[PDB]
RNA sequence: GGCUCAGUAGGACGGCGAUAAUCCACCCGCAGCAGAGACAAGGAUAACCGCGGCAAGCUGCGGCUAAGACAUGGACAGGCUGCGGCGCGGGGAGGCGCGGGCAGCGGACAGGGAGCGGCUGCGGCGGAGUUGCUGGCCCAUCAGCUGGUAGGUAGGGUAAGGGCCUACCUAGGCGACGACGGGUGACGGGGGGUGAGAGCCCGGAACCGGAGAGGGAGCCUGAGAAACAGCUCCCACGUCCAAGGACGGCAGCAGGCGCGGAACUUGCCCAAUCCCGGCGGGGGAGGCAGCCACAAGACGUCGCACGGCAAAGGAGU
């Protein structure tokens, strides 16, 4: 199960959960306040802070459970042909287990910079938006 | 290889030349250990040395504490013995001997013990002085008895001259004196005293201030 | 490199400095006083490059050896002093006052100003912290720090703080209406009065400006001294007050509109 | 015929700094001491500065009010030029650096460090 | 600071950020600094006085003696850690600041008759470490690459987030939108050249950033170095020795040799520009002059006095 007795942070000020308010005027979806996970990695429910660049871009993979592999295509110019190139950029991202099934491969997500979570991990997922929507 | 011999409570010292028989009756001593005149010569019957320091043929430090005879090469700091260290924090590997004598000792120094019963002219009979009197003022008023109350550099002239015998010309030694109790001492122990408490009802009158500019009611 | 800088670099210099080119490969690096190296001269550029006291530094040393230069009411006998805006330099030798501020050309410039206005100056506020023992202490741009103020008094305020008394003597909000000074941008040395404030989460607020002449322009707050309410500056203006007049006007004056 | 461009007083430094445009178509100081009430000694003029073609030399003298002042404020080869004063010899840069250079390597006092030497030196 | 551009194809640089993940010297502004016998502080050591060793470099023995050195004395606070925990302020976002709690630690003036100087904390300033996004050469006769690799949990470690490391566990991660590998006689940039322009080419070279000090690695001291005109060792070169040992790192300034097509005086000086030092000092940074048709610009076809200069010389009469 888990190597440590599961526990979060202390709530300061559903009161016997901890979640907080992660600014920028975003929400704590409700699978975050009502829920039992204990992912210290969340940006809700855990121990980092969301700052920096907040970019928005479309789940590539959902393989390895808490990371996901965010692709965030984008445009550049080329001066002297005048023209443009697709580029783009993956990015593993780390999804708090309060967007499992809500996230899936091809939403529209917003990442937010968080601190260096892993080696390569340096966003996580604060919204998303379904591709069928 | 000669003989560096001092008195401690005479303050003489002198080389002595030993031959080279001698020499080899000191081998496979170590530094800190003592030994009898009679080893040495005849001439030094009932001495009590204590060997203290050696050097080298090649001119090393004799290193207390290795347990060789060998030129051995070590890694000196500040303060350590056979390295004067000269910048902060710098550390070099400088050749030491080890304590224990051997052939390729030059001189070994050596500090006398306990007299012995015939007398060495340079190192027995003559006296030579401690060359500097205390700065401390607690360490000067047992030296010299000197009332508390009295000035410390003005009282040790008093004494001077009164047992100089008719000197028309006295030079007086280096006296400067530290570490005692003078009114620019206490003058600024009192004003930092005064200044204390002068703060402490400053900051509680612009505390009341405070709280009756911006929050009168409470 | 690496380091604390002792050099400084004749073409790295602030151009606010007005060194040329030629004067030599180094100029004067400022020592880590109140004010920030952006928004600072030294003490030995107003000496010989604005007053003209002394030509050498012989003469500059001699200056701060006799301890005739005082700013803000400290003497302050050092030749690389950081002096910044609204600080004031009081010599009793000449009885001259002299409170430093911008120019229209970018520039820092000596503003005379009389005995009675020297007796204090303003400061912006960076930020407000409860002390140990709850003291209410708030900190300065300038690295000046006082307490037991208004509570009122919150960030990128401007306080009038007295000079010869520690205490902050005057209270000035960050509101619209707000008679301004630009500390740094491209208006630099402009005064105007505070149209808009956009917030803007997360960082840079934008205040707009409109001068005495009508002309608009936006800055960060951050870039923004207040120097008065809508009734009344709280300082004396320098020579040209602040219009920063466009090159056409300066075009029109010389050969007619 | 001399003029004065322009009169201004440095009241911290007790001089007053004048700059005087002299003209000479087809020995300075002087007659600038006749026309202030000062000694030829508190004349001291920066550099004689002067255009290609016209005789009109600018001059940048400063008027002192003591000659204790001048030899303080002003620096030391201007009164070699007046007086010759010479009050610090500072024997030769090359010569200073040898001579500093060698008390750097002594430990200790000279005293100390030349009888150790000439004692190994005599045997 | 100065020098240099080997390495570096992103550990760089530039632009925009982040540090709510961090540390700190000078300096500045604030608060403060233990009543302890206190009209008071303990043992040392260098200098020095002698005696020496040793070719030299360097070093020993003895004797005394200082402090703003090193201690003792003495805890109101800050601080650290665990647990508890309401609020009041700030911030986009919090136990971030502060007040209120229980414990376990721990911890700031015994200085001076030229200005003061110590130490603790908060806030700057001055730095610094990490870091996100992004842009920038060539080769596909380099097409698949990856095993601490990608992630999770937990601990360690760090000033500090992190596979940074370890333990256990998932099977990931990147790629024709060019990964990976190679090449570069590649430091990057501010910029420069050239063209009407689109472009092409260059950037050693003033300023900024990086990196290096013969090749390396390790470290001490310190706020800051993995420092090199610091140390320790190895390697490659080189030097002195009385043969036991001792040393050298000019990609600092001149100068020499070598290399080549290819690049100056073993000059003078802190006067200017500035830096270190609490001031008198030091500065081959730096300036001045000399050398060179290397370049830009202007102009033709010999000696006093003056003038300036740190000094000299030149400009100018
Ligand atoms: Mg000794
Ligand atoms: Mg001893
Ligand atoms: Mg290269
Ligand atoms: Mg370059
Ligand atoms: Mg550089």
């Amino acid at each position: 199960k888990a190597k440590t007795y599961p526990k979060q942070k202390k709530p300061h000020l559903k009161p016997e959960r901890y979640y907080k308010n992660i600014g920028m005027g975003y929400n704590v979806p409700e699978t975050a306040i009502n829920g039992t996970y204990i992912d210290k990695k969340c940006p809700f429910t855990g121990n980092v802070t969301i700052r920096g660049r907040i970019f928005k871009g479309e789940v590539f993979k959902m393989k390895q459970e808490k990371t996901i592999v965010v692709v965030k295509r984008y445009f550049h110019y080329n001066k002297k042909y005048k023209r443009y190139e697709r580029r783009n950029t993956k990015f593993n991202v780390h999804l708090s287990p309060c967007f499992f099934g809500l996230v899936r491969v091809g939403d529209t997500v917003t990442c937010g910079e968080t601190r260096a979570l892993s080696k390569t991990k340096h966003f996580a997922v604060i919204d998303y938006k379904q591709k069928d929507s | 290889m000669k003989l560096n011999v001092a008195y401690p409570a005479k303050g003489t010292q002198k080389m002595i030349p030993i031959d080279f028989q001698t020499s080899m009756r000191l081998y496979g001593l170590r530094l800190g250990a003592q030994v009898e005149g009679e080893l040495i010569g005849e001439d030094f019957r009932g001495y009590v040395f204590k060997i203290t320091g050696g050097d080298d043929v090649s001119g090393l430090p004799m290193k207390d504490g290795v347990f060789t005879d060998k030129r051995v090469r070590l890694l000196l700091k500040k303060g350590n013995k056979g390295y004067r260290c000269r910048e902060k924090g710098v550390r070099k590997r400088k050749s030491v001997r080890g304590c224990i004598i051997s052939g390729e000792i030059a001189v070994v120094s050596m500090i006398i013990l306990k007299e012995g019963e015939k007398p060495i002219e340079g190192l027995t009979d003559r006296v030579v002085e401690c060359s500097h009197l205390p700065k401390r003022a607690s360490k000067l008023r047992k030296l010299f008895n000197i009332p508390k109350d009295a000035n410390i550099v003005e009282f040790i002239k008093e004494q001077i001259r009164n047992n100089s015998d008719s000197e028309k010309k006295i030079r007086y030694p280096r006296i400067k004196v530290t570490r005692l109790i003078t009114p620019m001492r206490i003058e600024r122990k009192r004003k930092r005293l005064e200044e204390k408490e002068a703060r402490k009802i400053k900051s509680e009158n612009e505390r009341k201030e405070y709280m009756k500019k911006y929050y009168p009611e409470k | 490199t690496r380091g604390p800088r002792r050099h400084l670099k004749r073409l790295n210099a602030p151009s606010s400095w007005q060194l040329d080119k030629l004067g030599g490969k180094y100029a004067p690096k400022p020592s880590s006083g109140p004010h920030r190296l952006s928004e600072c001269i030294p003490l030995c550029i107003l000496l010989t490059r604005k007053l003209e006291y002394a030509t050498t530094t012989k003469e500059l040393k001699y200056i701060l050896r006799k301890k005739m230069i005082k700013v803000n009411g400290v003497v302050r006998t050092d030749k690389d002093f950081p002096v910044g805006f609204m600080d004031v330099i009081s010599i009793d030798t000449t009885n001259e006052n002299m409170r430093l501020l911008y120019s229209n050309n970018r520039a820092f410039m000596l503003h005379n100003i009389s005995s009675e206005e020297a007796t204090y100056r303003l400061c912006r506020v960076s930020k407000k912290k409860m002390g140990i023992g709850g003291i209410p202490y708030i900190y300065t741009q300038d690295g000046s720090t006082f307490r037991y103020c208004d509570p009122k008094i919150n960030v990128n305020d401007v306080v009038k703080v007295n000079i010869k008394e520690k205490k902050v003597v005057g209270f000035l909000p960050f509101k619209s209406g707000m008679k301004v000074f630009i500390t740094k941008g491209k208006n630099l040395g402009c005064i105007g009065v505070i149209s808009g404030i956009e917030k803007h989460m997360g960082s840079h607020d934008i205040a707009y400006v409109v001068d005495a002449k009508g002309r608009s322009f936006s800055t960060r707050t951050s870039n923004a001294f207040i120097i008065g309410d809508s009734e009344s500056y709280w300082i004396s203006l320098p020579e040209g007050e602040g219009i920063k007049i466009s090159e056409l006007e300066k075009s029109n004056i010389k050969y007619g509109e | 015929e001399t003029q004065i461009c322009m009169m201004r007083e440095n009241r911290p430094l007790q001089r007053r700094e004048v700059v005087l445009s002299i003209s000479h178509p087809k020995d300075i100081c002087s007659q600038i001491s006749s026309l202030f009430k000062v000694r030829k000694e508190l004349i001291i003029v920066s550099g004689c500065s002067t255009r290609f073609g016209t005789h009109q030399t600018k001059c940048k003298v400063r008027i002192y009010e003591s000659p204790e002042m001048l030899r303080e404020i002003e620096r030391d080869f201007v009164v070699k030029r007046k007086t010759g004063e010479e009050v610090r010899k500072k024997k030769a840069r090359r010569v200073r650096k040898k001579e500093r250079k060698e008390k750097a390597k002594i430990f200790g006092t000279l005293r100390r460090h030349l009888k150790k030497a000439e004692k190994r030196a005599q045997k």
